[PDB]
């Protein structure tokens, strides 16, 4: 009902094209600028003077891009967005006009009429007063070009639309026009005459406040809300996936037809077609029918195959269907009746994909086998259909059909295909992957990413992207950055997850619950980046997994706090495989401090190397430091540079190196400030031990 | 120079005084493009040769009535008209044609 909040960027790069590859690494991420942005400023100045001309709305499918232009103009009707610029808005549907072949410039007025019908003669006088609103350029098959321009045709005179909006958007009529074009995919210079300069939104999802006031927003009672809530937090990739108004949407509907009757709440969904299986099972209670809802997926395939959804009723007939199918599936829900003469369509285009997704394996048993869905791995219906054949995935089917189906096979075979089509690595490319969820599948199909860095925009991008990168051989080491501290090298083990957009506290809290099952990568950075004691909570409970892997860990520069500190202590007890931890730059203190030395005197914790540089600790502390020292038999090499840790301190920290049990080798400690004969006993305690080295900045 | 058509005793008086004078009607609109892009080009030309040539400019909006009586839907166009008599018509705004045009019928 009420719009919930949606991020949208302002990339200032024209995303029209890329068929050079990415070249140079940061000219990648200088693309991705990010620069998110309010509703009342889409149509705003933005960097200089000039004033985008044409806006493009790009997203994922069901990311909200049919909703946002319909949210503007019922504020502008209330008046709260742009009463001053624009003195008329006109709503379109590309869809919806697709059907007629016959319309003009007066005929189209007359069928918006959000007022009083104007004269025309008036609001064609008036050229930067008007604002066009369309509902998705691509849900057509147009071409949107204009006959050989130079000449525009008089109002009232019939023409086809794929002509007329491509003359309104070729500056033939009405030129200096606004105009609120949404797009699923990228690449419309085909499609748009000439764009040219154009402002590229990408719409996002809900963000933690947005998914709160959704959920909040859905019902009636407050408890059902709030243990509706809890759940959904409960399973992380749930929270993870709800970004796209779709997904919590669906999830909402499925715990409300679950409490509708006598039902406790169970989600094991961690995935968009296992969610939507699940909601497909609660609809299909009992029903042991199964070919009718084949050949419902039959005319969902071939409706989407020839660019409609909205289907005839003798289409029906011809697909099997009958009134009593008919009518079972208005009851359920899957079919709405619209006050329209006699016609049926589905509730969305996202479950009009889904059923076009199963009819394919429901009649079978590479890119060119998909020419009817078309749009390799930009189009969910590949990501359903990769999703239906996991081991999860074809699992439910099984169900409300009797049929036992291929086990596994028609996902083996699949394999040379992808690995054959994914050559050129992508993001897309990653959803479609992390749909199928089986590490039998994703370890030949992903073990050639050989990248260099990508961008990473949002939560369940971030999961995808930790989830495939894990899944894969090459990769050792994983560095996420704020971007504008870029600081990487060019190792061929390195992956760059950058970010340009501000987040608020699951970033974190969703990565630390991907670390499970971890892969050969074992080194993790996180560097830069400023966490909150909740992350460094999750982050404790990921190190104490079993079955985490975590060799090498380093925080440097996170802000962290003394508090966190006691919670990575504690998490350290229940590992095994850690051995090297990073906390320079860090801010530190003595208590602080304790906390690690408690830990690191114990015979378990067998960490190798330790770095402490610029934490600001005292001499308070290196009794307990010496103490580690003298007790722990693992740690091999500690940094304390950028310490002011003055005489007694360095006294303290060698009558524990002085200690024959103590297995330090190389050692870091500033002597700028120290006395003269500080030196001196640092000489003859190195001469004493020659394993010993003490270094310092050059 | 341009004169501007506000309706049609204007268009018939401007015919009347136009003489042997060759005329040309314009259609355009405040909203077409090439009808206000081709504008300029036409009074330049008119100014260079105004001895034996006169342009009259009618707004399509204002003089529905006029456009009706000379059955042009399509702008930019140019009607050429010889002793109260038009001669020859075209549409588009295609600027060496007119010029050619004008240059036959003159
Ligand atoms: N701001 C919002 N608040 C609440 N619900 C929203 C919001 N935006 C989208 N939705 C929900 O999202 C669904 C409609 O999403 P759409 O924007 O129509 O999807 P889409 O952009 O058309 O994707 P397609 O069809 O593949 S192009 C409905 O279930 C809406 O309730
Ligand atoms: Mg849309």
């Amino acid at each position: 009902q009420k719009f919930t909040q949606l991020l949208l960027l302002q990339r200032p790069h024209p995303r029209s094209q890329d068929p050079l590859v990415k070249r140079s690494w940061p000219d990648y991420v200088e693309e991705n600028r990010g620069h998110l942005i309010e509703i009342r400023d889409l149509f705003g100045p933005g960097l200089d003077t000039q004033e985008p001309r044409i806006v493009i709305l790009q997203g994922a499918a069901g990311i909200g891009k049919s909703t946002l232009a319909r949210q503007v103009k019922e504020a502008w009707g209330r008046g709260q967005l742009y009463g001053d610029r624009f003195q008329h808005v006109f709503y379109f549907s590309c869809r919806e006009l697709a059907q007629s072949k016959v319309v003009s410039l007066a005929e189209l007025i007359g069928k918006d009429g959000t007022a009083t019908p104007a004269p025309i003669r008036q609001i064609l006088s008036r050229p930067e007063r008007l604002l066009f609103i369309l509902d998705g350029v691509d849900e057509p098959g147009w071409v949107l070009q204009e006959p050989s321009s130079e000449l525009c045709l008089h109002w009232s005179q019939p023409q086809p639309a794929d002509a007329l909006l491509g003359s309104l958007l070729g500056k033939t009529i009405l030129p200096e026009a606004s105009f609120l074009i949404t797009a699923r995919t990228t690449a419309l210079q085909n499609l748009i005459p000439s764009l040219e300069q154009a402002r590229w939104v990408e719409v996002l999802g809900f963000s933690e406040s947005s998914r709160k006031e959704y959920f909040y927003r859905y019902f009636t009672d407050e408890r059902q809300a709030i243990r509706a809530f809890r759940l959904v937090k409960s399973n992380k990739e749930l929270w993870a996936l709800c970004l796209v108004p779709w997904v919590s949407w669906l999830a909402c509907t499925c715990l409300m037809q679950q409490m509708k009757r006598k039902e406790k709440l169970t989600l094991t969904s961690k995935t968009t077609t296992t969610l939507c299986l699940h909601y497909l099972a609660q609809a299909l209670q009992a029903q042991p029918l199964g070919p009718q809802l084949r050949d419902l997926c039959s005319l969902a395939a071939e409706g989407i195959w020839q660019k409609k959804t909205l289907f005839s009723p003798d289409d029906l007939r011809k697909h099997g269907l009958d009134g009593a199918i008919i009518s079972t599936f208005l009851k359920m829900g899957i079919l709405q009746e619209h006050p329209i003469p006699l016609s049926y369509s589905f509730i969305h285009l996202c479950f009009q994909e889904f059923f076009a997704a199963m009819s394919y394996v429901l009649e079978d048993e590479k890119t060119l086998e998909a020419y009817g869905i078309h749009g390799l791995f930009g189009a969910s219906t590949t990501r359903f259909l990769l999703g239906l054949l996991s081991d999860e995935g074809e699992r439910e089917m099984e169900n409300i059909f009797h049929c036992r189906l291929s086990q596994g096979r028609n996902l083996m075979q699949w394999v040379p295909s992808l690995q054959l089509l994914l050559q050129p690595h992508s993001l897309e490319s990653l959803h479609c992957l992390y749909e199928t969820r089986n590490k039998t599948f994703l370890t030949q199909v992903m073990a050639h990413f050989e990248e260099m860095g990508m961008c990473v925009e949002t939560d369940m991008e971030l999961l995808v992207c930790t989830f495939c990168i894990k899944f894969s051989r090459h990769v050792k080491k994983l560095q996420l950055i704020e971007g504008r501290q870029h600081r990487s090298t060019w190792s061929p083990t390195m992956v760059v997850l950058f970010r340009w957009v501000p987040v608020t506290d699951a970033y974190w809290q969703i990565l630390f619950s991907v670390l499970k099952v971890t892969r050969n990568l074992k080194e993790l950075d996180l560097s830069g980046n400023s966490l909150s004691h909740s992350a460094v909570k999750s982050l404790c409970k990921t190190l104490r997994r079993p079955r985490c892997l975590l060799e090498t860990l380093r925080l440097a520069g996170c802000g962290l706090t003394a508090e966190d500190c006691k919670d990575l202590a504690f998490g350290l007890r229940a590992n095994q495989t850690l051995t090297e931890l990073d906390l320079s730059f860090n801010v530190l203190t003595d208590a602080g401090a304790k906390h690690l030395c408690q830990r690191l005197r114990q015979p378990s914790c067998k960490l190798q190397r330790l770095q402490l540089v610029s934490c600001g600790l005292t001499s308070d502390c290196c009794q307990d430091l010496a103490s580690v020292l003298s007790a722990s038999p693992s740690l091999k090499e500690l940094d304390l540079q950028q310490n002011n840790l003055d005489d007694v301190g360095v006294r303290l920290l060698c009558e524990g190196l002085r200690h024959p049990a103590c297995k330090l080798i190389r050692l870091g400690l500033d002597q700028t400030t120290l006395s003269d004969e500080m030196r001196q006993e640092l000489r003859a305690l190195e001469q004493e031990k020659p394993q010993l080295l003490i270094f310092s900045r050059r | 120079m341009s004169i501007h058509i506000k309706d049609s005793d204007d268009l018939k008086n401007r015919l009347a005084e136009a003489g042997d004078k060759l005329v040309v009607i314009d259609f355009m609109a405040t909203w077409c493009g090439p009808c206000k892009m081709i504008g300029p080009k036409l009074d330049e030309m008119a100014n260079e040769m105004s001895d034996c040539i006169v342009v009259l400019k009618v707004d399509v909006d204002e003089c529905e009535d006029i456009a009706t009586e000379y059955n042009i839907n399509s702008m930019p166009t140019f009607v050429f008209v010889k002793n109260s008599k038009k001669i020859e018509e075209f549409s588009g705004a295609n600027v060496d044609k007119l010029r050619n045009t004008i240059i036959k019928l003159k």
